[PDB]
């Protein structure tokens, strides 16, 4: 469940390309991309917190 | 708080009082040799054996 | 499970050395710096010395800078303090405490784990036993004000004197005081109990003085 | 006098519990076989080392 996130917060982090071809600090910066699965599914870790208000 | 003597281009300020904790990302500076107010979040979506 | 256990202490003469040590348990000794802190009676906490991880840096309080030496044995998970040329001013409870890191140069941390401090007393005196005297109630003038009777324990050297009344039977209306160090180097304390004045001629009250260090027990009868 | 302390380490991935290769040492082998025999005109199955 999401009870573990009650004491957590969103954070900002540096992003090498904010879509303009220039770098900036961004709320949607990626932390890691994991591809252990062989069926081609990707698992992406981001600074955003989804499903939590 | 009005300093009353110096110029805005001379001084630095930051927010220090925080109530919620965040992931200790490699893109965020550590505030101490060892991080404080430690908590843990489990990672969802484990790997499993299936047939394609 | 995390704790520090103090060992050593006791009575030492001025000019003599004394060795203190602490055993670490429940945590990794090699992950933290260690400090010694002492607290004299009636005083707040005073930092004495500290040792960084792998003895990278050694610090001492100015008052002991040339007299105390600190070291640690990682293999034995133990901390040591060597105190030389001890003075009367060094009398205090000595505690071991664990830091929150390996370096003492981090100012974001405090001391999170403390042990049970030992007692170090520095004095040129023998373990003289107490003299006990009765303090008779002024029943002639206080009879309408309720009677107060007590006893005095005086001229003993060792700290830990225990005083009780009627072999512990009397617990209500009982007031005891902290011992006060005299210029003689000896301690004294008083004890008083408050009772109905009408009971003075019917109930006998005994002051029970127990001095463990001298294997001495004194039962003193207090009367008008 | 502004300094930064950087550290990193390598550990086995959690996925190693499922996706891995095993290095084995082979020694000897034991043969066995499933034999069909038309004994007395009937088909019987014989299993043995
Ligand atoms: C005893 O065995 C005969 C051979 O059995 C066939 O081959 C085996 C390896 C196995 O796969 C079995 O299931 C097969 O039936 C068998 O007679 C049969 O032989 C031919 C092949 O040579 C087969 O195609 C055909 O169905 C059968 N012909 C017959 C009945 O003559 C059958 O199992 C049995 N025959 C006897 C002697 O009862």
């Amino acid at each position: 469940n999401f009870n573990v996130y009650k004491a957590t917060r969103p954070y900002l982090a540096h992003c090498p390309d904010c879509g303009e071809g220039h770098s900036c600090h961004s709320p949607v910066a990626l932390e890691r991309i994991r591809n252990e699965a062989t069926d081609g599914t990707l698992k992406i870790q981001v600074s955003l917190q989804i499903g939590i208000k | 708080k009005v300093i009353n003597n110096c110029k805005v281009d001379q001084c630095h300020a930051a927010v220090t009082n925080h109530k919620k904790w965040q992931y200790n990302s490699p893109l965020v500076p550590r505030n101490a040799e060892l991080g404080d107010r430690k908590g843990k979040i489990h990672i969802p979506f484990p790997l499993a054996n299936v047939t394609c | 499970e995390v704790q520090l256990v103090e060992s050593g202490g006791g009575l030492v003469q001025p000019g003599r050395s004394l060795r203190l040590s602490c055993a670490a348990s429940g945590f990794t000794f090699d992950d933290y710096a260690m400090h010694w802190v002492r607290q004299a009676p009636g005083k707040g906490l005073e930092w004495v010395s500290g040792i960084s991880w792998n003895s990278g840096s050694i610090g001492y309080a100015d008052s002991v800078k040339g007299r105390f030496t600190i070291s640690r044995d990682n293999a034995k998970n133990s901390l040591y303090l060597q105190m030389n040329s001890l003075r009367a001013e060094d009398t205090a409870l000595y505690y071991c405490a664990k830091d929150m890191g390996y370096s003492g140069n981090d100012d974001y941390y405090g001391m999170d784990v403390w042990g049970q401090g030992t007692t170090v007393t520095v004095s040129s005196a023998s373990t003289k036993g107490p003299s006990v005297f009765p303090l008779a109630p002024s029943s002639k003038s206080t009879s309408g004000g309720t009677a107060a009777l007590g006893c005095l324990v005086k001229d003993y050297f060792p700290e830990p004197v225990t005083v009780s009344w009627n072999s512990g039977a009397l617990t209500s209306g009982v007031h005891t005081f902290p011992a006060v160090l005299q210029s003689s180097g000896l301690y004294s304390l008083s004890s008083v109990v408050t009772v109905p004045s009408s009971s003075l001629g019917t109930q006998t009250y005994i002051c029970n003085v127990n001095h463990k260090p001298s294997n001495t027990k004194v039962d003193k009868r207090v009367e008008p | 006098e502004n300094t930064q302390l950087s550290e990193a380490h390598v550990e086995k991935s959690e996925s190693c519990k499922t996706e891995f290769a095993s290095a084995y040492r082979a020694h000897t082998a034991s043969a066995s076989a499933k034999l069909r025999v038309l004994y007395q005109g009937n088909n019987i199955t014989v299993t043995a080392y």
